[PDB]
């Protein structure tokens, strides 16, 4: 099966970022015989690898391409936000050993200070400057409602809330 | 010629903190010989201190002096802005300093505010404020939008923009408010929307709900102090009221006397009751030689019947 | 006679935004007049830029005299201490200013308070206070030390290291201040340094500098009100006192009542001279009967000779 795999990784943008999904697979010959399955109708699309360049809020949802008479792939869920702080993981459902990401994203990638990570109301971290949190190892009790706290231009503002589950992977 | 006005700041100790003494010296230069007022500003607050103003020396055809203010860490530490304005010839000339820091606006802010009750009850013209502040001259010049909860059309709203003191701008958005509207409770929404911004900022305000009472007021005057003598200051208490709208005067000859005069304070919460605000006004010998009496006047939503509770009293 | 030399530099205006030309000024004054060498130090280096121009001013049997260093905008965000050295009859003498760094290091905010009037006259005990917090949370302690002026031993002081709830870290120093050598004026000087701060924090507090005014303490009761059996509170305005720090209480058959009884207001500037408190307090019906004169006491530095000033209310 084909999969999707983003540049960057991070499948909630904002109003106006970029993001580019290849349609990555094994043995796919010609890279220029796949299309492209937006939610719903088909996108024009080709070469395997569909660039969002200053995208709107309609260019959120269902991404799934399709290579020959293999089916598509596994769709990804893209959310086009617009906020001051939106965060950003790799993945909102992650494996057992599979590296988790959070970034504290600021609008048009402000710098942001005094950055809280919260995980389910309790202070998972803290720093003074805009920062990462790169969970190498994940675990089940690593899984919540995270969302994150700064000062973008010395005003406390608030980032929408994430959902992430890490489930037993068999 | 114009006089030429700089400020140079105190010392920085060297390795890398402040003194605990902070000189700030405004230095006015190549101006015409005369008379000049040096006032020194907090934020646009003019105060009374011992600023050193030494003596004018004249150079040639032209003159120059100087003035100096002491400051403690915190004040200056505390972000504030100070300006040397002279007063020379009837025109302001103003130069103004500040802690700086490298690169760090405050970022756009958006106020909103309650009509005041002397406005909405006695002068029956209420208006609606939306302050923009912390506005960077960076463009933009924000679009103000007035909209109410139930989608009805709104009156015609003035709009100005000021070039404040500290770099920024403040936009001021006046909408004239329907009484009856106002008083049956219709929410009044202010967007702010900027193009360099996220999702933009709404402010929303109404008539405050709740249980009423009508405001207490007790008025006293001063009882004599030794010395002085050629001023008293009476005060007001205005007391056990919800909510906390209310609009404090301070009446004499039947005539309203200068909002300047009076220092009322914010509504502050009460034990168990309402709200509580306190007046305090200064009078000459020359207004209460008249033996008229000074009547601090309260305008609330509660103070039946006519929306207005008064207490008249005078000096001895 | 050793000169008395200071350096002042070019404010910073528009707030934040560094001048382009930032200019340097070490005024020495106070000598006895003859030769003087002036030249500037990078950390010790000479450059080939100064302006000889400021002359000496021979007032009375003292002499003044400067020198400007003027320098591009992007030399002075290079962290470089200059120096200007001056030396008279084969004596050194520096002084080193160089870019003033941050109040806050990265975002760690330091707050030191002054102490207040009571504690400071009443139990002469006052307690100054550290209070550092913005800070997160490492293995490393947050290394916090206590200096004074003059450079005399402190007393020991009291950490309160805890985590909050929204991750930072609080750090409260407080420290028992000499009554004395807070009357002196002695600066404290609180210094916090951490595994992952760049630079030292340094606060510092002195004795408010100005003038000295006792306060004009008026205590007053109110009128009776129809309904009130139980209120019947009582307003105290106290008015014309240099500086700001004053601390009201309240005394009941001469015991004191709690602070969270009465509600005082933070100090305004009054029109005339100083600052006035508006501290008002609500008195049960038991005690109103048991009135046995109640006592508005303001503490203040200036009441000379008893610090403090205090009146008396009656309800007749
Ligand atoms: C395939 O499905 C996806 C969803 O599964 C479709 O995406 C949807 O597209 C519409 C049209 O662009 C979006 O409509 C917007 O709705 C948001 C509210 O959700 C509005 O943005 C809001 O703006 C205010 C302004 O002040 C701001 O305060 C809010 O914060 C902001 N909302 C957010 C969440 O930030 C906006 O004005 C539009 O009305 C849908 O939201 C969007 N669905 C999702 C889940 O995002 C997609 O269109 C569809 N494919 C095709 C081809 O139709
Ligand atoms: C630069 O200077 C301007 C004014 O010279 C500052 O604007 C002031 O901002 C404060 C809040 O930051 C305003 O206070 C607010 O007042 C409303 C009622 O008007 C009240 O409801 C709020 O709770 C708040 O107290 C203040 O009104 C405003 N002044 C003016 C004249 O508009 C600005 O903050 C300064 N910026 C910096 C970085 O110093
Ligand atoms: C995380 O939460 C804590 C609450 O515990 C915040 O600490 C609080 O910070 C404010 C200022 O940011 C402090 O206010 C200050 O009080 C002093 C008292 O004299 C006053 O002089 C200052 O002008 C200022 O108003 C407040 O005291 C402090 N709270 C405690 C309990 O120490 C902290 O700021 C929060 N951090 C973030 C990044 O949100
Ligand atoms: C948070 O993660 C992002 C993405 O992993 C980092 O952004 C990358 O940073 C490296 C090094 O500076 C660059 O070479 C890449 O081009 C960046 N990629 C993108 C998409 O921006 C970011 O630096 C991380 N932030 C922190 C504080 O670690
Ligand atoms: C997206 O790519 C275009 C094409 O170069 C560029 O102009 C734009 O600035 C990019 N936007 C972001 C947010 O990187
Ligand atoms: C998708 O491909 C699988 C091959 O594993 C096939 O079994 C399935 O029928 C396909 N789905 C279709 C044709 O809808
Ligand atoms: C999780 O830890 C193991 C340790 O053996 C490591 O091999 C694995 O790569 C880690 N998972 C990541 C980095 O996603
Ligand atoms: C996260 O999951 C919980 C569990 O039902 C749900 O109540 C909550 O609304 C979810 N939040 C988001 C942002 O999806
Ligand atoms: C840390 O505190 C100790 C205790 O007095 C002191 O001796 C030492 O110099 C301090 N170190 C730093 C780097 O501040």
């Amino acid at each position: 099966k084909p999969k999707v795999s983003l540049n960057p990784p991070w499948n909630r943008i904002f109003k106006g970022e970029n993001v580019t999904l290849t349609c990555n697979g094994n043995n796919f010959f010609e890279v220029s015989s796949t299309k492209w399955f937006h939610n719903g109708s088909l996108s024009e699309e080709t070469n395997s690898s569909l660039n969002i360049v200053n995208a709107k809020f309609e260019d959120s949802g269902e991404y799934k391409c399709q290579h020959q008479q293999v089916n598509e792939s596994e769709p990804v869920y893209l959310e086009v936000f617009s906020d001051w702080l939106l965060l950003q993981a790799s993945a909102e459902v992650v494996m057992e050993g599979q590296p988790l990401f959070l970034r504290c994203h600021g609008w048009r990638n402000w710098d942001v200070y005094k950055v809280i990570y919260y995980k389910d109301g309790e202070a998972l971290k803290y720093w003074y400057e805009n920062h990462n949190i790169s969970i190498t190892n994940a675990t089940v009790e690593d899984s919540g409602t995270y969302y994150c706290t700064g000062k973008v231009w010395q005003l406390d503002y608030e980032s929408e809330p994430l959902n992430i589950t890490v489930i037993k992977a068999p | 010629t114009p006089p030429t006005v700089k400020i140079l700041q105190s010392s920085c100790d060297g390795g890398g903190h402040f003194p605990p003494t902070i000189q700030l010296l405004c230095l006015v230069s190549g101006y015409t010989p005369g008379t000049i007022n040096i006032t020194w500003l907090e934020d646009g607050q003019v105060m009374d201190v011992d600023l050193s103003t030494a003596s004018t020396t004249q150079e040639g055809e032209l003159a120059s002096t100087q003035s100096e203010l002491t400051l403690s860490q915190k004040h200056w530490l505390s972000d504030r802005t100070y300006t040397c304005q002279v007063t020379y010839q009837g025109h302001t000339f103003e130069d103004s300093t500040k802690k700086c820091a490298d690169s760090n606006p405050r970022g756009v802010s958006a106020y909103l505010s309650r009509p005041s009750p002397f406005d909405l009850f006695i002068r029956k013209s209420p208006t609606i404020t939306c302050l923009v502040v912390d506005l960077a001259p960076s463009k933009g010049t924000v679009n103000l939008t007035w909209s109410r909860a139930s989608g009805k059309p709104v009156n015609h709203s003035t709009r100005k923009e000021e070039k404040q003191r500290n770099g920024t701008l403040t936009v001021t958005s006046t909408l004239p408010v329907g009484t009856r509207d106002w008083i049956e409770g219709e929410t009044y929404q202010c967007r702010v929307t900027h193009p360099h911004l996220p999702r933009a900022l709404m402010r929303s305000t109404t008539k405050t709900s709740g249980p009423r009472a009508a405001p207490e007021v007790y008025a006293f005057a001063t009882p004599e102090w030794p010395g002085s003598r050629d001023k008293r200051t009476l005060a007001c208490l205005i007391q056990n009221f919800m909510p906390e709208d209310i609009s404090v005067q301070w009446l004499h000859n039947e005539v309203q006397l200068p909002d300047a005069r009076h220092s009322t304070t914010q509504p502050r919460k009460t034990k168990g009751s309402g709200f509580f605000v306190f007046s305090r006004l200064e009078v000459t010998r020359a207004e209460w030689e008249q033996k008229d009496e000074f009547i601090c006047r309260a305008v609330h939503e509660a103070a039946s019947p006519s929306q207005t509770v008064q207490r008249a009293v005078s000096v001895n």
